[PDB]
């Protein structure tokens, strides 16, 4: 082989792995003979001498019916110097772009049809053992790249871009994409021209000494590659078994959520957020849960949209890329990026886990970024909008949200469920209304709590709560003032919790006291909340 | 031929692995045709997969005619050679700079091209030029010269910068000269004037010695102006008690920075339950606690002083109408410095940009006055600012930054 090496180190300060091959299988023995001799003979090692060369354990198994050769390399991996990361993101389908032939090839010997950095190869020694005495303990090396080697991988897709370099520029036309040990040509060339050139790197690449399939181009579509099966003028999700049991482990939900997931990129409407709940408790994950109402209907729903194949299309770059939000349940979204109307190039979903109170149009913001960070991922540009939100609803949220955001170019859509503020707060004390100076308190260790207010025509109440938090009993006292105020309310609370969680206009929370106080708000024509320092007397609410 | 001068890690630190951003089709072609000229004139090489060590690379356009930039973030690379630039080459700061009536910035990274780079120490430069959608590999370059963004850079170069600024020095004594990163701040008291002309000097002695710099003609920065501003109350002719009830407010947090300041008068002023609305009168043992908290919020703080072991802090909060208030400090409550940044009007402004042109503004004036960068605490989603960070960033330094998801309970404390 004449590719060039790669010098390879050891981590600074380590030595090369001196381990030692306990295991002496008579039987295995003799297998790993026949397999180091005939690859001994194809150069892919050499016997070295008694000059220490250091050790690495070696086994034998079988799957042909030929035993194979494992070397646990995990004490020179440990040792060997840090390589240049392989990519694990993979190629998305709906980035790529239509080809008239698709051609892949694979091949056959890969890390072994690459050579080694000679002054590194006494790192791989390993030894045959025997059960006889003056045992002939047979050693090698391995002048190749090793199987579970560390290197091996980075230097073989280095050593395949070099190799590839000369046939690319020779025929710009074609396009090839390496993945491990893959190569796919795409070219728009005539079928017959398109066979010649694939040939003609097949011969390319034996001259290097890389197989290549024989029987032409053995793939034939569609494709199953990495769980997308992948067709001349369109892509899915290879087909979807969603198990039906009586019993669900922690284990069982994990990979429905997981398969569910993974439909969510064509299969439009899939939800995850009940079914996800269960694992929220995160238990051994051989445990047994009950599903619940909610997630057995989501299931259902999901099993009626997989119950229909949908499938999608690559990417055109002379088309505009449009992305699409439509909201589902509750604070969950669905997106669909297409460039013409009935084929869409990927869909999926937003879910806002993390914070406990949120509002649709931050929601809607985030799922937006989640789309601009996907869409540059993909197609390296990012896509125009078709977004349900009024304008001068957008135009109203951002001007007065403590972050920044940036909104993009984006067109409006009627289809319901809209998006919209469903009450604001005054920015000035309203005239003309009554004023609730509300408190709340609570001692930790009774559980036992009281929340109240007094107005200033004298009102004045004192409600008692069982098994409440002293922030709970603060959002309390406001909700008390809202039930017994009129639809032009001041209130004054001393609690910056309440006035936070109030201020952000939620219309949505997880506790049951911000949905109701929510309710309240929007049934108000006018709300004023405003904030004054605790203990400072003025408030003179004292329970 | 100039021999390498060698760079050597902190024991015990290896070298930079950060990820390459996902980037725009038209940045990453910008970046090829840009690294391919590079390579072309040997600054810039390829590497195989044996250099593990990556550094960000985003594509900028400073001119924004025609003209993509390259910028590299070193930032950790300079936080992992920090003992290079910051012990064994140290470039010292002026204070006198901060004095000087007009400060014009000049960019000079271009001289460090023609340094070569220590051999050994080129792997930690490696960059990668990001593919779509991961079709390919990414493209793998290492620097072979002095590379623009690493601060051990000018701290090299600065034998050869002082023996060039050397007759300009001369000639013009009172004339401050700084050199942060790729930069050099001039500050002067002379007439704007006559200081453009001064500087225009200094741009022909940099070019006859071999220095280019950008002749485009970064408008000069006035530091006299600058000082921590004071906390202004409301000035009204009646008062409410809802107004009374945000001044006492507002002064209560005014305890944890200026002490002795008085609010009870003002306390007893608002005593039984009445409507917001109600227009209540001063008293006038109240209105001596108003006139006294508002002298005593005009004086500077008591034990403010800059810490050179800690870092810089800055904080911003957007306060609306196109308008952005801030605050530098090390400590809390000790305030360095305080501003506000208001962007000109203009139409094409967007909230990201504000905050992007805010974080540059304050980040040269604290490399005016304390020679080192802050550490911004940004108001803005995460993923939001890393997407649009590049689209109006100007400069050729990167601060350090972190995003706040918890927001300010009052924006009108500050301004
Ligand atoms: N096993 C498998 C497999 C094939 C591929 C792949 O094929 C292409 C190669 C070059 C250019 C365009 C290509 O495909 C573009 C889309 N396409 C895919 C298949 C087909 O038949 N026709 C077609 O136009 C690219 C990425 C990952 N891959 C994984």
């Amino acid at each position: 082989s004449p590719i060039e090496t790669v010098p390879v180190k050891l981590k600074p300060g380590m030595d090369g792995p001196k381990v030692k091959q306990w295991p002496l299988t008579e039987e295995k023995i003799k297998a790993l003979v026949e397999i180091c001799t005939e690859m001994e003979k194809e150069g892919k090692i050499s016997k070295i001498g008694p000059e220490n060369p250091y050790n690495t354990p070696v086994f034998a198994i079988k799957k042909s019916t030929k035993w194979r050769k494992l070397v646990d390399f995990r004490e020179l991996n440990k040792r060997t110097q840090d390589f240049w990361e392989v990519q694990l993101g993979i190629p998305h389908p709906a980035g790529l772009k239509k080809k008239k032939s698709v051609t892949v090839l694979d091949v056959g010997d890969a890390y072994f049809s690459v050579p080694l950095d000679e002054d590194f190869r006494k790192y791989t020694a390993f030894t045959i053992p025997s059960i006889n005495n003056e045992t002939p303990g047979i050693r090698y090396q391995y002048n190749v790249l090793p199987q579970g080697w560390k290197g091996s991988p980075a230097i073989f897709q280095s050593s395949m871009t070099k190799i590839l370099e000369p046939f690319a520029a020779q025929n710009p036309d074609i396009v090839i994409c390496q993945y491990m040990d893959d190569l796919y040509v795409g070219s728009d060339l005539e079928i017959g021209q398109h066979r010649t050139k694939i040939e003609e790197l097949r011969q390319h690449l034996l001259r290097w000494g890389l197989t290549t399939p024989d029987k032409k181009h053995q793939k034939e579509p569609p494709f199953l590659w990495m769980g997308y099966e992948l067709h001349p003028d369109k892509w899915t999700v290879q087909p979807i078994v969603l198990p039906e049991k009586d019993s669900w482990t922690v284990n069982d939900i994990q990979k429905l959520v997981g398969k569910l997931n993974w439909a969510s990129q064509i299969y439009p409407g899939i939800k995850v957020r009940q079914l996800s709940k269960l694992l929220r408790g995160t238990k051994a994950l051989t445990e047994v849960i009950p599903l619940t109402e909610e997630a057995e209907l989501e299931l259902a729903e999901n099993r009626e949209i997989l119950k229909e194949p949908v499938h999608g299309v690559y990417y055109d770059p002379s088309k505009d890329l449009i992305a699409e939000i439509q909201k589902q349940g509750q604070g969950q979204w669905t997106y669909q990026i297409y460039q013409e109307p009935f084929k869409n190039l990927k869909t999926g979903k937003y879910a806002r886990m993390r914070g406990a109170h949120t509002n649709d149009v931050k929601q809607l913001t985030e799922a937006v970024q989640k789309i601009t960070t996907e869409s540059i991922v993909i197609w390296g540009k990012t896509p125009k909008f078709k977004l349900p939100i009024q304008k001068e609803t957008w135009e109203t949220w951002w001007t007065e949200y403590w972050q920044a955001t940036w909104i993009p170019e984006w067109e409006f859509v009627n289809t319901p469920p809209l998006v919209k503020l469903w009450y604001q707060l005054e920015k000035e004390p309203i005239v003309g209304a009554e004023t609730f100076y509300v408190d709340g308190a609570a001692n930790r260790e009774t559980k036992l709590g009281k929340a109240g207010y007094v107005t200033n025509k004298g009102r004045q109440k004192v409600v008692p709560l069982t098994n409440t938090t002293n922030q709970k009993t603060e959002l309390q006292a406001i909700y008390l003032a809202l039930q017994d105020s009129g639809l032009e309310v001041n209130i004054v609370t001393d609690s910056q919790y309440a006035l936070g969680i109030i201020q952000a206009q939620p219309d949505k929370s997880e506790s049951e006291l911000v949905n109701q106080i929510i309710e309240q708000l929007i049934k108000k024509e006018k709300v004023y909340l405003a904030w004054v320092p605790a203990h400072k007397g003025i408030g003179g609410n004292e329970q | 031929p100039i021999e390498t001068v060698p760079v050597k890690l902190k024991p015990g630190m290896d070298g930079p692995k950060v990820k390459q951003w996902p980037l725009t089709e038209e940045k990453i072609k910008a970046l090829v045709e840009i690294c391919t000229e590079m390579e072309k004139e040997g600054k810039i090489s390829k590497i195989g997969p044996e250099n593990p060590y990556n550094t960000p690379v985003f594509a900028i356009k400073k001119k924004d005619s025609t003209k993509w930039r390259k910028l590299v973030d070193f930032r950790e690379l300079n936080k992992r050679t920090q003992d290079f630039w910051e012990v064994q080459l140290g470039i010292p700061h002026p204070a006198g700079l901060k004095k000087k009536k007009s400060v014009t910035v000049l960019d000079v990274g271009d001289a460090y091209f023609s340094v070569p780079l220590d051999e050994d120490f080129r792997k930690y430069t490696a960059f990668t030029i990001p593919s779509i959608n991961n079709e390919t590999p990414g493209i793998r370059y290492q620097y072979n010269v002095l590379p623009q963004g690493w601060k051990g850079s000018p701290a090299i170069f600065q034998s050869s910068m002082t023996k060039i600024l050397e007759p300009f020095k001369k000639q013009n004594p009172d004339i401050v000269i700084y050199q942060y990163m790729d930069d050099l701040y001039v500050g002067s008291d002379l007439e704007i004037g006559q200081h453009r002309t001064k500087i225009e000097e200094l741009r022909q002695h940099l070019l006859r010695w071999g220095l280019t710099t950008p002749d485009k003609k970064g408008y000069e920065l006035h530091p006299d102006k600058w000082t921590v501003q004071p906390i202004v109350l409301p000035e009204k002719d009646s008062w409410t008690v809802n107004d009374i009830q945000k001044l006492v407010g507002k002064l209560n947090w005014a305890s944890q920075i200026y002490p002795g300041i008085k609010v009870r008068q003002l306390s007893k002023l608002l005593r039984g339950t009445k409507a917001l609305t109600e227009v209540i009168p001063l008293t006038e043992e109240a209105e001596l606690e108003l006139a006294e908290n508002r002298e005593i919020l005009k004086e500077p703080v008591h034990g403010v002083y800059y810490d050179p072991s800690k870092d810089l802090i800055a904080e911003i909060q957007k306060q609306g109408q196109g308008q952005w208030t801030y605050q530098i400090y090390q400590e809390p409550f000790k305030n360095l410095k305080t501003g506000k940044y208001a962007r000109m009007r203009g139409a094409h402004t967007n909230d990201v940009k504000q905050l992007t042109e805010a974080v540059q503004k304050i980040t040269t004036e604290s490399i005016v006055i304390w020679g080192k960068t802050p550490k911004f605490k940004l108001p803005i989603q995460k993923e939001t600012w890393e997407t649009w960070w590049t689209e109006y960033w100007q400069a050729t330094w990167i601060p350090e930054w972190e995003f706040v998801n918890t927001p300010p309970l009052v924006k009108l404390w500050y301004q």
